[PDB]
């Protein structure tokens, strides 16, 4: 049944928290959550979203790890403390897009792993921009609070 | 350490000279800032033996003595049967604060034995009779107070504070 | 805030760089970067502090601990620096690099539907766009960059400058699908600019480095002796190092010219040790002064008053590398003319360098000496000379090396591309038309223990042969 | 539409200084962060988009991935250079803005102090603000409706107040700049550039090697291309107040506080300015 | 802020509104005509002319086919009958977007500046000394009405005070230069 | 019944004693004046996320809270704000325990794991429309007590 | 594995000798650095009856006891009613952690019978009567950490920290 | 006209006998009214001396000295070396204005030609070392304001005003 | 050494007979070098006159004068009533700093009487009226600098930037 912004944030943050093994990964993810929301406001969701995709340094095993996190809940995000933090915030945003039914999971994955589908993903996001920018920032604010509550500073 | 001498404000003349220090240095406890006598001491739980008042102890919380505390010493020719304390100045009362808490004081109280010969019924003594205000303005507030009438166009402005600042219970026996 | 001191300095053949590894770009010219001065100051401060802490206590502290200690003068994420650097220079006005025109409409036509390389080269004051597919064209151009023949042959004779030019002179171009002309004009003008700016190499670069002090960070617990140690390390840096790239090979070397100070209670001895270098008679006197100042930190009436704090942390010699001065490997020689010296330093650090095939005269041994000292080499036995526990013929024993088994120090020495050269070279002068090469070898914290004066024999053979 | 994207650098270089630089860089960042995808036969097949030049050049063959990465580094440097050369300063709108604002303030009976200052060294104001942040990592304090970089009035007031309480105590400051119980008596406008020499922005780099490192065995340069404000750029702002008192402390504070930093990285001599002109219009 | 290709005059920013906002303007105008025996149907006619087109993004003082607004919203526009005048009374175009998109546009159209407080001794940022503020850009336009009951004071107020009142200071942050405002009465100059 | 004012007296006693620095007391007074109105307007779960964000439940302030349950002499350590938010979170959790909305047994093995703390937040999310209606007068009393006792800074 | 021994803060004088060595080495994790007792290991679910003070293994999560983790053994004298353990030294519940840890450990717990003869009704208790903590800074904190009264000049902070940071559960059986 | 002259306040001493009248004429417009030193002027672009303390104009705007405006003329034996500035009392760069002024001044400032021999490497310097301020107040603030030690118990509020409010630049040469 | 002549830039004819060695040497400080004017000195606390127009001392930090900095003497008929001084070449506020000045300097600014008769009512005035610009252009930059109308043709930029770069506060009394 329908989960609102804070409940979806709880579920997403819970699936991320168990995957970030090293604690430095967790603290970098905290630093992510604490400012990527103001970034998304100032630069727009699509610019910041592709910035996050790039800074996640996919084009590794990190991609199948990130897609496995969607279902296994036994999966682990692998990479440096910067790469996995951006990878996990990317999982946050993808989880929102999928659960709100804005973009399907298969298309998102295939656009995330294929040179071709990425450009039409840009097209689709420019189509769906109001449906996302309407309310993604409340869910991301809840993510920010969960991060600065469940994780500490350096 | 530090010495502060405390005296009950009486209805009498029994406070002029048993102690010595009036000014001592360059700081006083109670101040006058066109606002009132600051940091007043009201010792609670005690009484007054009426004859040349010697503050009597008791277990009554409703009873208290209001009086002036200044930096001083009773020339230590007294306290042969009196009390005198030292505390870290967290357990000491003040009124309309204006000072800088010295963090350790040593006080001197007029004392009387708890008077087992008969009872000591403390009865309300509000310090009325402004002529007593005018007697004490020269018995205290100019000798041990180096500041009254110097810049003070605010004379009665703070003289009106004795009636609304001090009031105690005396045995009246 | 008020002025602390001010050091009129001078750089010799500096190779600076910003966002494009050259010292000039289409927008401004930047010969001396205050950011580089600050960074090299901090690096020399860490080196000097480990020198002191290993002389007096035989211990070595991590860099993070040392600059966490010096936070109150150099600053960190938690506190702003108390020293504000400056760099002032002549011609600090608009001095960008403009390429007015470049006539290359022809090489374009030579690059139609062909997958071919396009190398550049100056050939007797005329630059040639040598197409690797058997073609050469004398490109013509005009620029406010007046490259003299001195600079051209300084880059041609110095076999190290001509090596870092392999990445500013050559572009592979694929026009086989199709290629417009206005696009190859852009590509080739980018190539031309990246080549031309490489030759902005000045000399006699002279700049006044000011130091301002944050008064609000007055002596809290040890601010004064920290700041004094910092000024001493600034001196050490100005005397042994240089700004820019390839300072481990003589370039960018610095030279004191005048040091006016403005607060004696912090700077008296510093200004004195500085002014001692305004005129140097001959070689060994300079050597004596270098030693006097290296050991004024270790054994004079004041050495330290703060090492007794436990903010620091000992290195884990299986994890960490740290550099420090030895104060005995400091051969000095007079050179009489500086360009040929730099051209010859390549002979002193090349595997088949004729100034090394004379000093060691052995294969697999020169290789080891140049893999241990002399920065990161490209290795293709030898590690038998680099063990920790094995036959010590020439003592180049690295702390945690083990045969046929990689450990942290093993990868770090063989495969870690960014590794400074322990064997360094400095060219100094004192405003009297005399100049003394300063060769030396920093001590690394991965050497188990070396035979000092054996390597000192090697070093003096170098500094005598490299001229 | 994707066609707005693959044609945005052409827009920067043709519409120069008349394009919305904030949105321009924001959209350019999408290309920059999907470089490998915008190059796989999606250059829009034009001839003045810089994007097919990265199809002529070959930087590596043993790795398409490394090819893309080096091409992307080059493209970042080229974006910096594009913005710096093409987006110049036309400060006529700012001159009109400040003249009209000063007339408004003369009507409201303020006493205006119009201050003109000039950049001496490549400045960095707003280095953590979003402009080029999604490409460079750094930013510039950019007003997307004046389409300019600016110095916030809060920053100038904070620096002036820091100095005034430095040399007049922590009480005359609160007498001038107020506290939690009084409003300040001095108002500050943002500062905008009114005249440059040649450039408004300028590429730059910063390459930490050892910051946050333990030893030499983990040292590595990481070079950070970014944009700074060119030298010789002249900003101006206003200072207005109703009491005549506060005229004194601000006047003498202006020349002094500028020669030391007004932005970021002043410690290594970056945001060093120069009082070009000051002028006081008393009202009544 | 706007990015538009395929337009002769390039623009850095464009005025944006919605049909809902104009509906509220029209509602205020009607309601005050009922209660005041004072009509402004020049405005009403302009605004109803615009509202007739409701349901489609439209331009007023330009020929912009498409654009990207606040770098996240790609919109396509229709021109309006250029008999529609310059309500803003300027030379900048004016988009009127449908509400489900103009809402997001106008909300992202505000300036969120981050300020800090500095440790006077460390010269670094105090902990918890970082916050954001929303500003509304320069030249933003708000519409309201000033009403008055019958009186002799109301007469002098509307006839002497409200004439000589053009500039004011609104809201907070007056010392960092925010909050200056000009009041243009429709009565005076539409 | 009105025993929620009594519960508020007990909680305010424990808090007023566990805040040794008077700055922490005044900061708690501020939290009390603000957070009840924010629960009214913005709802419980949003304000609870806001509060646990600014309480910084690392591992140590957490044990101070579990002890403050039992030991009437436990103190809260940290920044004035950092402890005021944690004191208010204790107010909330105290009410939840006493009124038996969630077992204290559960709430204890949650404040010690970070792996059942998220389950604590989930549970509190399953009960937000209950708590939101219950705690109203209790938090109003806490606010009144704080304005009454603690000095305005 | 480096062995660190466990013992808590009782109030019955079952305190003095619970390890034959005092330090047995020159390492410790329970620091004292003029900032109270760092790294106070807590173990919830075990209650202590101070009469032969030992943790009774309970399954109530609320019943916690937190004491010192000294470096020692069971003296090879009390090894029947103990239970050994090798753990990665992060499965602990340390408090005020200042640095890294061995991540390898051997502890032996003061461990009483499961008390199958009665219902283990639990009693909460706190710490007051500052001499109760002084005499136990004597009883163990001399014969464990010689840095007390010899390197600590501000021990009153550790006094108030043992007073505030320590509480536990008993059975009174 | 109304005569007031400016006394430097550095840490050192050139004060004791250099001015004539204790009150001078009307009033020390620099007040002492329980809220510290008001109307303390700041001369910008000058400095003073460690000994021989006068005003030497250092054209650097980053140098400044603060002081007083005391009614009266010095000794009738100078002002061939002091400056006479008749200002309308709005060009004065005063601090902590707590009143108004007669709107026409004539300030005598202890002047001196800067130097013709050596440069001026002036030093920024604080005012501290409570013995220094305690002898300064016992040189000016008591020798200038006879309303000290007669009413002013609040000297504890003016002490920190001297300590932090006052500063200057000095030549050190 | 290198003694300097600060010739400020007023609008009246006071720049005719004021110097002896206006030649100096191979280096001035104020420059005109194909970029505009350089190294212009700004002074504060001083306001020029225009009848025997020189600087009079005043203490409104909003007063300020700008001018040129060239090597010279004060006509050897003055420096008896001028300001000679030696600055360490970093305490000089040079607008449009090009390079560095030479580590010490000797400045002669014209220092008229403090004008103790009148009262200071300084009035700001800038440079305009293009002929009043051009005549002093012919009087100063043509004479002191062999540059103008010998090295430069584009000094119309100088004409249009002096009318704004230079300004001062004056009195007209």
């Amino acid at each position: 049944l329908y989960e609102e912004d804070y409940k979806l944030a709880l579920e997403a943050f819970k699936k991320v928290f168990n995957a970030l093994t090293h604690y430095g990964a967790k603290q970098a993810f905290r630093s992510r959550a604490r400012d990527l929301v103001e970034e998304i406001y100032n630069s727009g969701f699509i610019p910041t979203f592709f910035y996050i995709i790039s800074k996640a340094e996919l084009n590794s095993d990190s991609l199948d790890s990130l897609i496995s996190l969607f279902s296994s809940d036994n999966a682990i995000l692998r990479g440096s403390d910067e790469n996995v933090s951006y990878s996990a915030y990317l999982f946050i945003i993808l989880y929102y897009l999928i659960k709100r039914g804005i973009i399907e999971q298969k298309f998102l994955i295939q656009a995330l792993r294929c040179e071709k589908t990425r450009l039409d993903l840009i097209d689709k996001l420019y189509n769906l921009a109001p449906i996302i920018s309407a309310k993604i920032r409340t869910y991301l604010l809840a993510i920010k609070r969960l991060s600065e509550a469940l994780i500490e500073a350096r | 350490s530090t010495q502060r001498e405390y005296v009950f404000i009486p209805i009498t003349n029994s406070i002029t000279i048993d102690v010595k220090i009036t000014i001592g240095g360059s700081d006083h406890i109670t101040n006058i800032d066109e606002r009132g006598i600051h940091n007043v001491l009201v010792i609670t739980g005690y009484a007054v033996d009426e004859k040349n008042g010697r503050l009597v102890p008791t277990l009554d919380p409703c009873d208290y003595v209001k009086g002036i505390l200044v930096a001083g010493t009773p020339q230590q020719a007294q306290s042969n049967d009196f009390l005198t304390l030292k505390l870290p100045a967290n357990k000491l009362y003040l009124i309309r604060k204006k000072g800088n808490i010295s963090d350790d004081l040593k006080i001197y109280i007029p004392y009387s034995s708890p008077d087992a010969r008969n009872s000591m019924k403390t009865k309300p003594v509000s310090i009325s009779d402004d002529t007593i205000v005018n007697n004490i303005i020269k018995e205290v507030f100019d000798k041990i107070y180096n500041i009254t009438q110097k810049e003070k166009v605010k004379i009665e402005k703070v003289k009106e504070d004795i009636k609304e600042l001090f009031s105690y219970y005396a045995l009246e026996q | 805030e008020e002025l602390l001191m001010s050091l009129k300095l001078k750089a010799l053949y500096p190779l600076t760089g910003g966002y494009n590894r050259h010292s000039i770009n289409p927008f401004y010219e930047e010969l001396v970067r205050p950011t580089e001065i600050k960074g090299l100051w901090r690096w020399w401060n860490r080196v000097l502090f480990n020198t002191l802490a290993y002389s007096t206590k035989g211990k070595l502290y991590t860099y993070e601990s040392i600059d966490r200690l010096f936070e109150d003068v150099f600053g960190s994420e938690n506190k702003k620096s108390a020293v504000r650097l400056e760099v002032i220079t002549d011609e600090g006005n608009d001095n960008r690099f403009e390429l007015s025109y470049v006539e290359l409409d022809k090489v374009i036509d030579c690059l139609r539907n062909y997958k071919r390389k396009v190398s550049l080269d100056f050939i007797d004051n005329t630059l040639i766009a040598e197409i690797e597919g058997s073609t050469k064209i004398p490109i013509s151009f005009k620029s406010n960059l007046d490259i003299d023949k001195i600079i051209k042959d300084l880059v041609h004779n110095n076999k190290l400058l001509s090596f870092e030019l392999l990445g500013f002179k050559s572009v592979e171009i694929d026009a086989t699908k199709i290629s417009d002309k206005k696009i190859l004009k852009e590509i080739l003008r980018d190539l031309i600019t990246n080549y031309l700016e490489y030759f902005n190499i000045k000399q006699e670069v002279t700049f006044t480095l000011n130091i301002y002090l944050d008064k609000s960070r007055e002596h809290k617990q040890n601010f004064e002796d920290k700041l004094k140690f910092a000024l001493y390390s600034l001196l050490v840096f100005i005397l042994l190092g240089g700004i820019g790239r390839k300072t481990s090979r003589g370039f960018g070397s610095l030279s004191i010219i005048d040091v006016k100070c403005y607060d004696n209670s912090i700077c008296k001895k510093i200004e004195d040790l500085a002014k001692n270098f305004l005129k140097i008679s001959s070689g060994n006197e300079l050597k004596s002064k270098i030693e006097s100042i290296l050991d004024c930190i270790k054994n004079s009436c004041i050495d330290t008053l703060y090492i007794e704090n436990n903010i620091l942390s000992e290195i884990d010699p299986k994890k960490n590398v740290v550099y420090f001065i030895n104060s005995d490997l400091f051969e000095v020689k007079r050179i009489n003319d500086k360009e040929k010296v730099l051209a010859n330093i390549y002979k002193a650090v090349s595997s088949e360098g004729c100034c090394i095939k004379s000093i060691i005269t052995d294969k697999y041994v020169r290789k080891s000496f140049l893999i241990a000292f002399g920065g990161y080499r490209k290795v293709e036995f030898i590690k038998n000379y680099l063990c920790e526990t094995c036959e010590t013929v020439s003592s180049f024993n690295i702390v945690d090396f083990l045969l046929s088994e990689g450990s942290f120090m093993s990868d770090y020495i063989l495969q870690y591309e960014h590794r400074n050269s322990l064997l360094r070279f400095k060219l100094i002068s004192d405003n009297s038309n005399n100049s003394y090469l300063i060769g030396y070898i920093l001590h690394s914290s991965y050497f188990k223990k070396i035979d000092i004066k054996y390597v000192r024999c090697i070093l003096e053979k170098l500094t005598y042969c490299v001229i | 539409a994707i066609d707005f994207l693959v044609n945005i650098l052409e827009l920067i270089k043709e519409k120069q200084c008349n394009i919305n630089l904030f949105s321009a860089i924001s959209l350019t960042s999408i290309v920059y962060n999907n470089f490998g995808e915008f190059l796989s036969n999606n250059q829009s097949y034009s001839t003045n988009n810089p994007l097919l030049k990265y199809h002529i050049i070959i930087l590596n063959d043993k790795n398409k991935t490394k090819d893309v990465e080096e091409k992307r580094n080059i493209f970042k440097r080229e974006v910096a250079e594009l913005i710096s050369r093409n987006f110049k300063l036309d400060g006529e709108k700012v001159r009109n803005y400040f003249d009209s604002l000063k007339e408004v303030l003369k009507s409201l009976k303020y006493t205006i102090v119009d201050v003109e200052i000039t950049t001496r060294t490549r400045a960095l104001i707003g280095v953590s603000t979003s402009l080029g942040k999604l490409i460079f990592g750094s930013g510039i304090s950019f007003d997307p409706y004046m389409n300019l970089p600016y110095i916030p009035a809060s920053e100038i007031k904070g620096i002036v107040r820091s100095y005034i309480e430095g040399k007049l105590g922590e009480q005359e400051a609160e007498e001038i700049f107020g506290n939690e119980e009084r409003e300040g008596n001095v108002n500050f406008t943002d500062a905008y550039p009114t005249r440059s020499k040649d450039f408004l922005f300028v590429p730059d780099v910063i390459t930490p090697h050892y910051n946050g490192k333990k030893s030499e065995a983990d040292a590595e340069p990481r070079p950070v291309i970014h944009l700074t404000i060119a030298p010789k750029v002249t900003f101006r702002f206003l200072i207005y107040y109703k009491r005549e008192d506060v005229g004194k402390p601000i006047c003498d504070s202006m020349p002094i506080i500028l020669i030391r930093g007004l932005g970021a990285r002043s410690s290594v001599g970056y945001s060093l300015f120069e009082l070009r002109k000051i002028e006081v219009i008393k009202a009544a | 802020r706007i990015i538009e290709i395929d337009s002769a005059k390039p623009y850095v920013w464009v005025y944006v509104t919605t049909y809902e906002l104009l509906k509220k303007v029209k509602l205020y105008l009607d309601s005050i005509s009922q209660l005041s025996n004072a009509s402004f149907s020049n405005l009403k006619n302009k605004i109803d002319t615009i509202l007739a087109k409701e349901g489609k993004n439209i331009t007023l003082d330009s020929d912009l086919k498409s654009a990207i607004l606040n770098e996240d919203f790609y919109v396509e526009l229709e021109a309006l009958n250029n008999k529609i005048p310059s309500i803003i009374n300027a030379g900048v175009p004016l988009l009127v977007l449908e509400d489900s998109i103009g809402r997001e546009v106008i909300n992202r159209s505000l300036i969120r500046v981050r300020r800090i407080r500095i440790d006077r001794d460390k010269k670094v940022v105090e902990t918890g000394g970082l916050w954001s503020e929303e500003y509304v850009p320069m030249k933003t336009i708000f519409f309201s009405v000033l009403l008055g009951k019958e009186s002799k004071e109301s007469a002098i107020f509307a006839s002497c005070i409200l004439r000589n009142l053009r500039y004011v200071i609104l809201g907070g942050k007056e010392t960092i230069g925010k909050g200056i405002v000009e009041l243009r009465w429709v009565k005076d100059v539409i």
